[PDB]
RNA sequence: GGUGUAGUGGUAGGAGAGCGUUCUAAGGGCGUUGAAGGUCGAUCGUGAGGACGGCUGGAGCGCUUAGAAGUGAGAAUGCCG
RNA sequence: AUCCGGGAGUCAGACUGCGAGUGAUAAGAUCCGUAGUCGAAAGGGAAACAGCCCAGACCACCAGCUAAGGUCCCAAAAUAU
RNA sequence: AGUGAACCAGUACCGUGAGGGAAAGGUGAAAAGCACCCCGGAAGGGGAGUGAAAUAGAUCCUGAAACCGUGUGCCUACAACAAGUCAAAGCUCGUUAAUGAGUGAUGGCGUGCCUUUUGUAGAAUGAACCGGCGAGUUACGAUUGCAUGCGAGGUUAAGUCG
């Protein structure tokens, strides 16, 4: 059973029972979420709808807000006696999937 | 401002009204910071020196030639970058003391004693008399007035038995009334001044 | 005021500038003097006027 | 009051050498060699975060071309067909379908073939 | 504090704000039930940098607020080993 | 934009359109005027390429649309009409 | 570092001479400084003992790096490599517990660092490597900004007691 959803600025493939990582959501851990836009409902027969499939949602539960591992961005110009250094860790949320549209 | 009076043991033998120009005048906090910093930089003995290039016991000869030897041009065995050479820009003997103008000295004295009074941290007592210089009796007196912190003991004059008895106690400092500084009052938690010494201080701070 | 809580007045003391201590401070490697010339030397410069 | 330069330089230098683990020979053991190599790696990693996003797009595109030529189309005609029908699948999901669910990929290729049949 | 809008390549060079070293004062602490130093780790912060744990080691050392500086090293056909 | 005040650095430039002199209407030559890029500018194109064509990097993404230049294979896209 | 010299230093050493001139501190609380045995010419070592500790044994506190070895998990004999970075199968492990750690066949991309230059990968300049040391300071004046006290006023110098 397949569904494809628009989350963040991207698209993900989805299934009942599996967990997904995603851009930060504005929902506290333990609460429920509804992904409104469904792109395709595969599985046995596919529903290939113009932009979205009419009336299908996907339900989940937020599990955890985290941070990714650290990236360092360092920049210098050879022979020009100058450099600049910066770090960065990225937020995410983890979501469990339950009941692709029915 | 009125403070309560005590005796070498007793109770509330009335009160004593002190000046309002000296003990009640709303302290000024930057003037006190300036006084403390000036006084602490005033106690230094800046006795420190080091040897520059020309004082090190060493050489005036050019050690090798200027060219040919496949070397680096050198000028003396005693250059700053040679092991054992002389120091560039070290410490020199210096002064460290300066003076603030006269009105702010007086303003800091008034302000620090007035702060002591505004929190019931000054304790007035009729007299401190002793027939012999005994430390034990001074400690009893000190507990008679329930004093359990660092204390400045401001005495009058040739009250020599009291100053002897109050020495050597590791919480106690002793000063006479013609020799109080700004740094003595700020460091102690309380002041134990006698009635005579209080009027004598009011006579010089005017 | 207690001797363990001192505070000068705001704007009254400033720190200092130390030249020749690395590139990122702004004044390493020639310490504000530009490239070569009489004004880049120790004791360099011309008399007043 | 003199300040010996005791233990600050060794800490900084040992932080640099720890980033050079796994390099070849004197490039993980000497401080100057490691310093230069680590600077070059910083440059390469910043460059390659941006080049990654191009590599996977070319990979997806070539797999989609391969799959579509099996359904009577090429990449450019099939993309036009999907746009004229208002379908908005990524090239990532399209390639994933092309490898896993050939029947879904054929459903989509038929919709595109009917769209540009007008 | 919210929300909008706009901005954020950089040599010479100007301006701002900080990190770390040693020493002084005041305060509150730790230590043979093991300080400083050394070595290893998969830890934290936007940067200089900060912790915690193991092993080694044997007597001193942090933290807060203010002060003072012989206060930071990769290069000089540098000097000593 | 103008006015007062604190602190500077620069006084060796280079190529490419365009319009003139010196030269032989030679030079990656030389000396002026006018516009841009480089200097002090990473990214795509030009095989490789300071100065030409497109475009100005605060940071993260295994999302999307285009510029100059391209779509038989190396090598992404038409063996298009 | 501090005197050239913390130690038998103006010494050893160098020069005909005048003169130039170093290096080199630390067992333990207490020598209790290893009786006896074994291999060995000896040096050195292994037991046994001293001692809180000997991997504190006289080259004796701590004991960093260059540099030299021994043992092993993973790779390597059709391959043109500024030595990494991004993508990635197989094998081996199991941590400050989290989108774990080591190695890595194979594929894309990619001409060190510093200085001086219109301009550098430069066949322009410097550096064998590792460690230590090694460069805008102070006195007195002049000016501007900030800060505090007094305000048509502001302030004392030498000196005297302390």
């Amino acid at each position: 059973m397949y569904a494809i959803i628009k989350t963040g600025g991207k698209q993900v493939k989805v299934e009942v029972g599996q967990a997904i990582y995603v851009e930060k959501l504005n929902v506290e851990a333990g609460e429920k979420v509804v992904f409104d836009e469904v792109i395709l409902v595969g599985g046995e027969s596919t529903k290939v709808g113009a932009p979205t499939v009419a009336g299908a949602t996907v339900e989940g539960t937020v599990e955890k807000h985290g941070k990714q591992k650290k990236v360092v961005t360092f920049q210098y110009k050879p022979k020009k006696h100058s450099h600049r250094k910066q770090g960065h860790r990225q937020p995410y949320t983890k979501v469990m999937i339950e009941a692709i549209n029915a | 401002p009125n403070v309560a009076l005590f005796k070498q043991d007793g109770t509330q033998n009335g009160e004593i009204t002190l000046n309002e120009e000296i003990f009640g005048i709303e302290p000024n906090e930057s003037v006190v910071y300036d006084a403390i910093i000036m006084q602490r930089a005033s106690l230094r003995q800046g006795t420190h020196a080091v040897k520059n290039r020309s004082a090190v016991r060493g050489g005036g000869r050019k050690p090798w030639r200027q060219k040919g030897t496949g070397r680096a041009r050198q000028g003396s065995i005693r250059s700053p970058q040679w092991r054992g050479g002389g120091v560039v820009f070290g410490p020199t003997p210096r002064s460290y003391s300066y003076k603030l103008p006269k009105k702010v000295r007086r303003l800091a004295m008034k302000s620090v004693l007035s702060d002591k009074v505004a929190e019931n941290n000054l304790v007035a007592v009729e007299g401190l008399s002793f027939d012999a210089p005994k430390t034990k009796e001074f400690k009893q007196v000190l507990a008679n007035l329930s004093i359990d912190t660092k204390v400045l003991v401001v005495l009058e004059n040739g009250n020599d038995f009291a100053a002897l008895s109050a020495r050597n106690l590791p919480n106690v400092s002793v000063v006479t009334s013609d020799n109080v500084s700004v740094l003595d009052v700020v460091s102690a938690n309380k002041v134990l001044a006698t009635q005579t010494a209080l009027t004598q201080i009011e006579e010089v701070l005017a | 005021m207690k001797l363990h809580e001192l505070k000068p007045a705001e704007g009254s003391r400033q720190v200092r500038n130390r030249v020749g201590r690395g590139t990122s401070s702004g004044n390493g490697k020639t310490a504000g003097r530009g490239q070569k010339g009489q004004k880049a030397r120790s004791g360099g410069g011309v008399r007043l006027g | 009051a003199r300040v010996k330069g005791g233990t600050v330089t060794r800490k900084r230098r040992k932080k640099v050498l720890k980033l050079a683990k796994g390099y070849y020979g004197s490039k993980h053991t000497l401080f100057k060699s490691a310093k230069e190599q680590v600077m070059n790696s910083y440059y390469y990693a910043f460059r390659d975060r941006r080049q990654k996003k191009r590599d996977f797009r070319k990979l997806w595109i070539a797999r989609i071309n391969a799959a579509a030529r099996m359904n009577g189309l090429s990449y450019s005609k099939l993309m036009h067909g999907l746009k004229l029908a208002e379908i908005d699948i990524n090239r990532k999901m399209l390639a994933d379908l092309a490898v896993n669910d050939a029947a879904a990929f054929t459903a989509l290729a038929e919709q595109a073939k009917d769209a540009l049949s007008k």
